């Protein structure tokens, strides 16, 4: 059988590979196979190299040798759903449950496994299941996952709570539920939730990165530059912090040191349309007018269905001596926004200037339907009404 | 003849202990070495499985041990009498071969006299063909082996299998009163099993990975206990599965562990190691230049001020006072254990014991970007004149993709793209100097699951310049997601250095016009 036992786990716990894997074409010589464990260093220790291969055949093999076993079952479906077959990974699970009804692993594999195929139905069902069966971080890590792909937040934030509710001490229960707080209104039990992450990892870049943004968001920039520093040199080009940055040297009007950094970060993601309104913003305040165009048109082509993005294309165009573009940009502006009077003014604005005056009225009505912060805004809203 | 354990059992006289292996992991006596003279004084047979580490007291009589067997179960010594509680004695000499190893008592192995087992597997049915024991080591490798299926007679289970342990040490000397029995196996489950109830108190499974060295030496004084993962850390996860401190603080994985109750002297693999503290500050690290692969250090005189024998991983040993160097020189290929080899109350004798079968003994603040004069006067020129700024760069980009349009038409119509419903791509590689070039097109299908049966190549080339043999080829039934290379050899013919490109046509073979092409500039001949 196994003579030598452990002379074939001394290599291995080391990692050396070579008198491990070289003593197992010895070892298994002498023993003519049939030791069961020459075997089995061979897959798990496979599986841990990049190899999932011959893993996958090693468990064939232990499967064969115990037809009536359920985790060799399990580990050839682990093996199946490590390569792209989910499927198949269900249909061995399966065989593996009705030899055994009673562990979370096969449930929760399961689930992980439907999550690939897109059967949510069956996914949030066994997911459900292999929670009632054991309690497990990425059982809840999944089902937010699914509630979140299928649905909204108002299904997610109970299930994040509840995990967290017990064991808090992980960083990505308190981090993703922080984020989702953010996606909702509320700004302070994402912050309370940011803070918990903070205590336990001071540098967690996924933290630091939404606690940057919900500072800048009010106001007080100096605070999220510090929170960037902190992670600056760990993530050195990450086009995300450095937007952050570029936005946080533009609300302290250093707008030259804000298109640095942000054309810094457009440079290292050309797709991002983020980065492309944040550079049509700023040279639109810096009043350049042929860049601003360029970028927002830009931001256009990689999400066209926004408002702002053709507000500000037509804001700039306007400057840019092409006022029937600036007609159908706005056009296309209100067509596109909803809930921002901003769009309605300045094309009210667009409208008086072109001494129309009567559609002017249309866009104030419009905003005054729509409708509160902006101090500037504030103004340029009785203005126009006034002289109107 | 591969050994495992290797302990010194003191004030007995010199009492030195050795666990070999024998044909199945046997202990035929786990045999007394007697450094000095190497004979055996009392001999401890009656061990089915390799033990690594025995364990001593001050008030024991120093013949009984805690032999932790690395197989099915652990058997603690006590004077030829294994007595755990419930599940840990499993009968200690060989209970599954001896169902079946009383056909093979007439002489030893060979494939002489298997061949006349025949009658021996069904002259004697103590078992009907039960699958734990027919097969373990002695029998035919191929006849019986199609009377596994149809018997299938079951099984029993038991604790899994062990590397090393913990256990009490103030009720020690009468091997019933202890409490605690926190034994660490292989799947890292260190299961906490108790006497006074039959019972399981606790199970650590929090490293999850596989330890070497469980315990660091067995325990530690401050019950600091060392948890060694095979990921790049070490654990401060304490006795009777307290809560863990976790220093991660290594380059590579830690090779080998042993104690001295004041540090945690460690291996490592990015060649140094690493003296720990029961709280996980780095008290003193040493380099060497190569791999560790077994470390101890000696008695404790002082706080711990005796050599270090710190073998290699090329069969070098390498011995140490932490500051100053002593000794580089090539004895064991391999190494498990090193310990005392002390006789006749002298200072210290080392032992070592390598993998070939001896038993060795011896002697010798940000970077935020800054901008010149350059860029404010770019500004203001752009301030004063973006609106021809922008006008003149609409125009460029107007007739930008009015030229590409016409590119992209132009290669259409000559099919001159290497990747263009109708999923395809090809790219054509040239290796070699000399006038012989191998010529490998890299074709791939790139589809969700659909084949593509009836394809051709026709390569196009001047044919004075270059001969290839079949310059026309039907390609294999293409499936989706794997790159097929299809190579021929081209040839220069012309006696001067003459480069010339060479086309291939990818087409269907009911259409004349190609699918699609590829272009290769070869190289110059560096002829004769």
């Amino acid at each position: 059988l196994e003579k030598q036992n452990w002379l074939i786990h001394l290599y291995y716990i080391q990692k050396d590979y070579e008198a491990c894997k070289a003593v197992i074409k010895e070892q298994l010589q002498e023993t003519h196979g049939l030791c069961e464990y020459a075997i089995y260093v061979q897959a798990l220790i496979f599986r841990l190299e990049g190899n999932i291969q011959e893993s996958l055949r090693l468990f064939q093999m232990c499967a064969f040798l115990s037809p009536q076993c359920a985790d060799n079952l399990k580990q050839v479906a682990r093996s199946l759903f490590l390569l792209g077959k989910h499927k198949a990974a269900i249909e061995v699970y399966n065989e593996a449950a009705k030899l055994n009804q009673k562990d979370w692993e096969i449930c929760h594999n399961l689930g992980v496994c439907y999550i690939y195929l897109k059967q949510f139905d069956k996914a949030q069902d066994q997911l459900h299941n292999a929670l009632h069966l054991n309690r497990h971080d990425l059982t809840y890590i999944m089902l937010g996952k699914i509630f979140l792909l299928k649905g909204d937040l108002d299904k997610a934030i109970e299930i994040y709570k509840k995990a967290v509710e017990f064991s808090p001490e992980n960083t990505e229960l308190l981090t993703t539920l922080g984020l989702l707080y953010l996606q909702l209104g509320i700004y302070q039990k994402a912050f309370e939730h940011l803070g918990n992450t903070l205590t336990y990892d001071p540098t967690n870049y996924k933290a630091i990165l939404a606690a940057g943004s919900m500072m800048q968001t009010h106001g007080d920039f100096d605070v999220a530059l510090t929170k960037y520093k902190v992670v600056a040199c760990a993530v050195i080009e990450s086009p995300p912090l450095w937007n952050n940055i570029g936005m946080c040297f533009f609300g302290k009007k250093k707008y030259v040191a804000a298109i640095s950094c942000l054309k810094r970060a457009n440079y290292l993601a050309p797709l991002d349309w983020k980065i492309l309104y944040n550079l049509g913003l700023v040279h639109l305040t810096m009043q350049q007018y042929a860049s601003a165009f360029h970028f927002l048109s830009a931001a256009i082509n990689f999400q066209p269905k926004m408002g702002e993005l053709y507000m500000l294309l037509a804001v700039a165009l306007t400057n840019l001596e092409d006022s029937e573009n600036a007609k159908r940009a706005y056009e296309e502006a209100v067509r596109l926004d909803k809930c921002n009077p901003l769009v309605n003014l300045n094309y009210a604005v667009l409208l008086y200037n072109q001494g129309e005056k009567r559609d002017a009225l249309a866009q104030y009505q419009e905003m005054e339907k729509k409708v509160s912060s902006s101090l500037e805004f504030d103004p340029e809203m009785v203005e126009v009404a006034q002289k109107l | 003849a591969c050994l495992a354990l290797a302990d010194f059992h003191g004030d007995g006289e010199y009492k030195l202990a050795m666990g070999d292996l024998g044909p199945d992991g046997r202990q035929p006596r786990l045999k007394v070495l007697k450094g000095h003279t190497l004979v055996s004084q009392k001999p401890l047979p009656d061990l089915p499985a390799a033990a690594v580490t025995f364990l001593m007291a001050s008030h024991e009589p120093r013949t009984p041990a805690l032999a932790i067997a690395s197989g099915p179960c652990v058997y603690v010594y006590k004077n030829l009498k294994p007595y755990f509680k419930f599940s840990l004695p499993s009968l200690p000499t060989n209970p599954l071969e001896q169902d079946l190893w009383n056909q093979a008592k007439e002489d030893q192995i060979d494939p002489l006299t298997l061949k006349e087992m025949l009658e021996g597997i069904r002259e004697k049915a103590e078992v009907p063909l039960s699958v734990q024991s027919l097969r373990f080591l002695p029998l035919e490798l191929s006849e019986m082996e199609a009377f596994v299926n149809q018997h299938k007679s079951k099984s029993i289970r038991r604790q899994t299998v062990i590397t090393t342990m913990t256990t009490l040490k103030k009720n020690l000397a009468d091997e019933d009163a202890v409490s605690c029995l926190v034994l660490g196996t292989e799947n890292k489950e260190l299961l906490v099993l108790d006497p006074e109830a039959f019972t399981i108190l606790a199970k650590m499974s929090l490293p999850s990975v596989p330890a070497f060295l469980e315990a660091s030496g067995q325990f530690d004084v401050e019950f600091r206990l060392a948890a060694a993962c095979r990921n790049g850390s070490i654990y401060i996860l304490r006795r009777d599965s307290k809560r863990p401190k976790y220093c991660i603080e290594l380059g590579a994985q830690p090779v080998g562990l042993v104690g001295v109750h004041k540090v945690l002297v460690v291996g490592s693999n990015q060649d140094s190691l690493h003296g720990f503290t029961y709280k996980g500050k780095r008290l003193w690290t040493v380099q060497m230049p190569a791999a560790i692969l077994a470390m101890n250090l000696l008695e404790q005189h002082s706080r711990g001020l005796q050599a270090v024998m710190a073998a290699l991983a090329n069969e070098e040993v390498r011995i140490y006072h932490d500051k100053v160097l002593l000794n580089v020189i090539r004895t064991p290929e391999a190494v498990t254990s090193l310990c005392f080899g002390r006789y006749g109350r002298e200072d210290n004798t080392l032992i070592m014991t390598t993998l070939g079968g001896g038993l060795i003994i011896k002697i010798l603040k940000l970077n935020v970007p800054r901008k010149t004069r350059l860029y404010v006067d770019q500004t203001l020129r752009e301030r004063e004149a973006g609106t021809a700024m922008h006008r003149t760069f609409q125009a460029d980009l107007y007739l930008l993709r009015l030229r590409a349009a016409r590119a992209y038409v132009q290669a259409l119509e000559s099919s001159l793209s290497p990747v263009s419903r109708e999923p395809l791509k090809l790219h054509a590689v040239v290796q070699g100097l000399g006038p012989t070039f191998k010529l490998t097109l890299h074709l791939q299908n790139t589809s969700t699951a659909r084949p593509i049966l009836g394809l051709v190549v026709c390569f196009l080339y001047n044919e004075v310049l270059y001969a290839l043999p079949r310059a026309f080829f039907k390609v294999p039934l293409l499936v989706p997601g794997l790159n097929y290379p299809l190579e021929t050899f081209v040839k220069s013919l012309s006696d001067k250095g003459i480069s010339d490109i060479i086309k291939v046509l990818v087409l269907r073979e009911g259409q004349s016009t190609p699918l699609l092409s590829a272009h290769i500039n070869m190289p110059m001949s560096e002829g004769l």
